């Protein structure tokens, strides 16, 4: 038992051969706009209309492509549609189990007051989506922009298919529910079968457009994929703001939605052959946005002055920086940042040995510009040079304490947000100790160009193209954005690397070294 | 040249005889696993990391009391109590006899001619084992035998 | 593992652990008498003198706390002392075995947590250096006695420092190991005489001759994180022992009661390495004094078996040979034993405890107070022993 440490005689030791002592560098950070970026395959789509006090006003569409889960199939004679519902499960997470079986669900993923509507209204596409197209011998893909929302738009025939009036909670004052949807069915020979559901947007189709686009239908139209995308070319989804009523958007995963046709048809028959019917049903699945390329979320955005102001090529100072930084989510904002004052003194770090223990960059969020607006949970910085994560992400295998919490993994990296007693953000910390240890270790290393952007999941590293690339500098290009920005609706203001910002808030890269003597 | 390869010492656990033919030669040492004092590998990316390569000095330093419960030819059976102390070393330049792995503990031997000796023994580790990045003991340990495992 | 927790093990060669087998460390060192059964590894003479095979093994359980113009800390260590054997050969005596020259060990750590880009040290030492001998004693006269030895000194002294700052979560851990390798030879002297009568005069003298050490010292900073570690030239540095000259006189009657004092006085030597080397920190000659005996009421007894175990005591000044901070080191410490005799043989269980106190809490220093538990086996049996009736 001698594994104790203490205190008493530190000074008799001699001293070590080591300084450790850490450094400040200035950094170039400027505010870049994102154009119309790819929306083709966004695991999650946003779709309401979002108001945020200081970036502005966001309006979400989305286009979907339809598919049958078996082709060919024989829908019967004499078919007679009774019902055309559509479902699309929402994000719910149950709080409170009832009495008499059922249970409370909470919408999960919705922006803006709990009390928005919004003038729901599904269309029947009429522009014809695919997935890649051949070209001068090569096979390109092929992208759907969130600028696009008037190509879409102007292709949609006849009217919207919830069309039900009697039911305005399904069009011109839809609102997310979160309904348990009770069903009781007294088919067990008498028995009930108290069967329930979770949250989900169910609306009622026109029945007649159904009776003649599948009951009725040729049969060469429903024989394949091919041939059926070609005749229901897909579902258009459009919000507008409801009369006298806030709006609200909310994130959902169309790929589990699906409108099922309840009809009845004259049965097989030849035994009886009376006038009897059976009911009979057919589901048309929406197309997955994972496997396929044909969905597309249109985003609109009515940026704020201050937001518009700060991102304009003409307020940009790519020499000095920018004292603000802009960064929001979709068709947004993000940050340049260029590590030169670093790189200017790369030579003598090597020269003297010196080892990296831990670099960092701290990145603080503007409380009073940022307030009264919800605050991004992360932010993530990549490679934007090459359009690859940095070492430093794939270096880092931590995984979030709480259980289930996929969206805090990686603390080590950094990017999550640093609330104060207040609940509000304080800052950013993100960690690059890989990148600044291979520069100094390896001298063919060059230093590349950062980006930083909000980020809705650290696991989604994938990257989204820009219809138009941008020229950062002579031969410096911005073409490519990460895909978790996209889908992040938010966005947060952080002060700058400019001289004129004030040290203790100014951005600086900060790095510790083990000087050996 | 080098040391061979072979003829190496492997020190910790309840210890075996001299049944292979190679010259390796098992020491006993209560209180810790099987072979788990005896040196590895510490180049890291030597892609061997953490292998054992064996030792090339080895000092055992043990001290017992025993009480005779049965002594008689049918079966004979003696309690103990011990204080060992050892370590094996990878080189002469890092000898160091007197930085040993201490343990303590009780034991029972009973000894019958058909079924030969039989032994259980319970010792205590007062050190950590090689490679661990805590300082902290190893703690309780049991160890079985069946013959003169020496 | 370590065998010491004093921090003044740091400077020097460490802390000279070795000071005689229990049956002597009770006595102070005192080992003016020529016993039979006992081996007094200090003195080569000694060899000639023993009269049966003797194996020794002794152990040690030490309580010390440390104290300073700050605060105080307990500290506790347990070791392996010493395994000799003596094999009387005739008119000689041949004694070999292995004994801890100095030991190395300490574990400081300054914790400046709490507080946001403070620096933390964790400061730990550990090994040292051991000796192997081999003596050979020769009895000129019935009760003089010369020998010799030599002794091959080998160790390794690791000293590391690791540092963390507050923040960071990677800190770095500095390393310094040295290898020592060198021989030593050894010279004494026992002779008796009878004054009084039934009284005896002891006397004992012993030299030791100033040694040579190589040092190979390799020194690696490593930081967390970093796989490539930064490595110094390897340097090799020469250490000199200083030599030894021990005194030893007593008074007493054999098997009755022993009163003696012994003085030992050490040379000029080097054991500055590269990494222990310090201003505030210098060297001086190593002085030690010490008074001891035995008493044994009565050793043929057959009433009473407390008569006829050996009560041994003794006192000890030393000068241990560094001055730090312009403060001499100076240990004093007192000496109690007893040695129980095995009945129907001649080996022996020998029990002591010694309690001091080492260095001084002026000057900013530490001050050592100890309290040691030891515990000695000496066994014995003839040997070599013809059987006639071919
Ligand atoms: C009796 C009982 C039986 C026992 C018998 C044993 C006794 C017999 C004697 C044995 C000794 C024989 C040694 C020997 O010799 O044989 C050795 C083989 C021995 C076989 C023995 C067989 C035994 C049989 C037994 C049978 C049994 C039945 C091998 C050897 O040899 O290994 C040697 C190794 N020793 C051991 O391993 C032993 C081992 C021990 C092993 C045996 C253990 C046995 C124990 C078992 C018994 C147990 C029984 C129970 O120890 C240890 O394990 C630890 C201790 C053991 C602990 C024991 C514990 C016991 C416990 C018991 C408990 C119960 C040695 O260490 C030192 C010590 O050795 C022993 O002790 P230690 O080791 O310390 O312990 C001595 N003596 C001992 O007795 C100790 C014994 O243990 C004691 C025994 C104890 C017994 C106990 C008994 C117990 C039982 C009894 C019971 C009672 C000690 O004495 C002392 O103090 C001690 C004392 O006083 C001595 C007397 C003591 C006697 C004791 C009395 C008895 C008492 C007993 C009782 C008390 C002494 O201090 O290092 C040497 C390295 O030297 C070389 C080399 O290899 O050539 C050359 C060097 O140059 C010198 C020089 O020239 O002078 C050296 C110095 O002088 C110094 O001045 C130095 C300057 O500092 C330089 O700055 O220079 C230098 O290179 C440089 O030299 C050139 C020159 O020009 C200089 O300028 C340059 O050329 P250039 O530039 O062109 O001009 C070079 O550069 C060129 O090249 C480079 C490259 O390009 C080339 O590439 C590569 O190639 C190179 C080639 O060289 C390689 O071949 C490499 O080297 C390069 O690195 C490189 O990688 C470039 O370089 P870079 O710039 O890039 O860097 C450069 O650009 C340029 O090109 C380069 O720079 C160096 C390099 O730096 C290394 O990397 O390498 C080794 O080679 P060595 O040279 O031959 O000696
Ligand atoms: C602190 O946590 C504590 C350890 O706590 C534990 O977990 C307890 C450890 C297990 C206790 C022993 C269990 C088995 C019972 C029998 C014990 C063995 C007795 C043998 C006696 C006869 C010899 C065969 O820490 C401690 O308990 C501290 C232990 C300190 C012990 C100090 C005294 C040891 C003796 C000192 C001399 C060295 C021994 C060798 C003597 C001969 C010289 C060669
Ligand atoms: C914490 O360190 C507690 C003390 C560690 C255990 C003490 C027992 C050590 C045993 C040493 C045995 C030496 C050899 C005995 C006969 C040769
Ligand atoms: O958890 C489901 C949903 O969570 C959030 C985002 O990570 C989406 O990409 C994902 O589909």
């Amino acid at each position: 038992c001698d594994k104790d440490f203490n205190a008493i005689g530190g000074d008799l030791i001699g001293d070590d051969h080591f300084g450790l002592e850490s450094e400040k560098y200035d950094v170039l950070s400027y505010n870049q706009e994102v154009t119309s970026v790819q929306s083709n395959v966004l695991p999650t789509s946003a779709l309401g209309i979002y108001s945020n006090p200081v970036f502005g006003e966001t309006t979400a569409n989305y286009v979907t492509q339809v598919a049958l889960v078996a082709y060919a199939p024989s829908i019967g004679e004499d078919p007679v549609i009774e019902s055309a519902v559509l479902s699309i499960p929402y994000f719910s997470h149950v709080t409170a189990n009832n009495t008499d079986g059922s249970h409370t669900y909470e919408l999960d993923s919705i922006y803006g007051p709990a009390n928005g509507k919004l003038k729901l209204s599904v269309y029947e596409s009429g522009y014809q989506m695919r997935s890649s197209f051949p070209s001068n011998g090569t096979e390109l893909p092929q992208y759907y922009y969130t600028s696009q929302n008037s190509t879409f738009d102007q292709a949609k025939v006849g009217t919207r298919l919830n069309d039900d009036l009697t039911k305005p909670f399904q069009n011109d004052q839809f609102f997310f529910s979160s309904e348990e949807y009770k069903t009781v069915t007294k088919d067990s020979n008498d028995k009930e079968t108290t069967t329930y559901t979770a949250p989900e947007m169910r609306l009622n189709l026109n029945s007649a457009f159904f009776q003649d686009k599948i009951l009725k239908a040729p049969a060469s139209k429903i024989a394949s994929t091919d041939v059926f995308q070609e005749y229901f070319r897909g579902l258009y989804f459009k919000v507008e703001k409801a009369d006298g009523s806030p709006s609200n958007m909310a994130l959902m995963d169309f790929s589990k939605g699906k409108i099922t046709i309840t009809y009845k048809a004259k049965t097989d028959i030849t035994t009886d052959a009376p006038e009897t019917t059976e009911e009979r049903t057919i589901v048309i699945n929406l197309v997955n946005p994972t496997s396929s390329g044909g969905t597309a979320n249109l985003l609109q955005d009515a940026k704020s002055a201050g937001y518009s102001g700060a991102i304009s090529s003409s307020n940009v100072n790519k020499t000095e920086g920018d004292e603000r930084l802009y960064i929001k989510g979709g068709q947004g904002s993000a940050a340049v940042i260029k590590l030169n004052d670093f790189a200017s003194k790369l030579d003598d770090i090597r020269a003297k040995n010196w080892k990296v223990n831990e670099a960092n960059l701290i990145f603080n969020i503007d409380s009073d510009l940022m307030t009264g607006a919800d605050e991004p949970k992360r932010v993530y910085l990549y490679d934007l040079t090459n359009n690859v994560p940095l070492a430093d992400y794939y270096a880092d295998q931590t995984t979030s304490l709480t259980v289930g919490d996929t969206k805090g993994a990686k603390y080590v990296f950094g990017g999550l947000i640093n609330l104060g007693d207040n609940k509000r953000g304080k800052t950013y910390k993100i960690r690059i100790t890989e990148y600044i240890r291979n520069l100094i270790k390896d001298k063919t290393a060059k230093n590349v160009n950062l980006g930083l952007v909000v980020t809705e999941s650290i696991g989604i590293t994938t990257s989204n193209f820009l219809e138009n690339r941008i020229v950062l500098q002579p031969n410096e290009y911005f073409s490519q954005v990460p895909r978790a920005s996209i889908m992040n609706p938010l966005g947060t203001i952080l002060y700058g690397g400019k001289a004129s910002v004030p040290d203790d808030k100014r951005l600086r890269l900060e790095v510790y070294y083990t000087k050996p003597n | 040249r080098g040391v061979v390869p072979f003829e190496r010492f492997y020190l910790g656990g309840d210890g075996m005889a001299n049944y292979s033919m190679d010259g390796r030669e098992t020491i006993q040492l209560r209180g810790y696993p099987n072979n788990s004092l005896t040196p590895i590998i510490e180049d890291r990316n030597s892609s061997r990391y953490g292998q054992q390569i064996g030792a090339t000095i080895y000092n055992k330093f043990s001290m017992e009391l025993r009480y005779p419960i049965t002594l008689k030819s049918s079966a004979s059976i003696y309690a103990l109590t011990f204080l060992e102390a050892g370590s094996s070393y990878p080189t002469f330049k890092d000898y160091n006899p007197f930085d040993l792995n201490r343990s303590a503990g009780a034991g029972l031997r009973v000894f019958m001619p058909a079924f030969g000796l039989l032994g259980i023994d319970f010792g205590y580790g007062f050190d950590a084992l090689p490679g661990s990045t805590t300082n902290k003991a190893n703690g309780w340990e049991t160890h079985f035998i069946i013959g003169q495992q020496f | 593992q370590q065998g010491t927790a004093s921090p003044y093990s740091f400077y020097g060669i460490g802390d000279i652990k070795f000071k005689g087998t229990l049956e002597y460390r009770s006595m102070a060192g005192v080992a003016v008498e020529q016993d039979s059964i006992h081996l007094n590894i200090e003195n080569p003479a000694s060899y000639a003198s023993l009269m049966q095979t003797t194996f020794t093994v002794g152990g040690t359980f030490g309580t010390s706390t440390l104290k300073s113009n700050t605060g105080s800390a307990k500290a506790q260590r347990t070791t392996f002392d010493y395994l000799a054997v003596g094999i009387p050969v005739g008119k000689f005596g041949v004694s070999f075995g292995l004994i801890p020259l100095s030991s190395v060990g300490y574990k400081i750590l300054d914790d400046n947590t709490a507080t946001e880009g403070a620096v933390s040290s964790q400061l730990s030492g550990k090994g040292g250096i051991n000796k192997v001998y081999f003596g050979v004693g020769y009895k000129i006269k019935p009760h003089w006695t010369i020998g010799a030895d030599v002794q091959y000194n080998f160790g390794k002294i690791t000293t590391t420092s690791i540092e963390q700052v507050t923040g960071v979560q990677n800190g770095t851990s500095e390393s310094n190991a040295s290898t020592l390798s060198g021989a030593n030879f050894d010279l004494g002297t026992m002779y008796q005489t009878k004054i009084y009568k039934k009284v005896n005069l002891f006397t004992s003298l012993s030299y030791t001759f100033s040694s040579n050490l190589n040092s190979e010292n390799v020194r690696e900073i490593n930081v967390s994180g970093d796989p490539d570690p930064y490595a110094y030239p390897a340097s090799t540095t020469k250490l000199k022992l200083p030599s030894r000259v021990i005194i030893g006189a007593g008074i007493g009657e054999s098997r009755k009661w022993l009163v003696g004092t012994t003085l030992a006085f050490q040379g000029e030597g080097q054991l500055t390495n590269y990494y222990n080397a310090m201003d505030n920190v210098r060297y001086e000659n190593y002085a030690k004094y010490a008074i001891g005996g035995y008493y044994i009421p009565n050793y043929t007894s057959f009433t009473s078996y407390l008569s006829r175990i050996t009560y041994r005591a003794g006192l000890k000044y030393e000068k241990i040979g560094l001055i730090v901070n312009n403060e001499s080191i100076k240990d004093v410490g007192m000496t109690l034993g007893a040695g129980i005799p095995i009945p129907g043989y001649f080996s022996n269980v020998n029990i002591g405890i010694e309690f001091g106190k080492k260095g001084t809490v002026s000057s900013n220093l530490v001050q050592e107070n100890y309290v040691n538990f030891s515990v000695g086996f000496s066994f014995n049996d003839k040997w070599f022993v013809k059987s006639k009736f071919n």
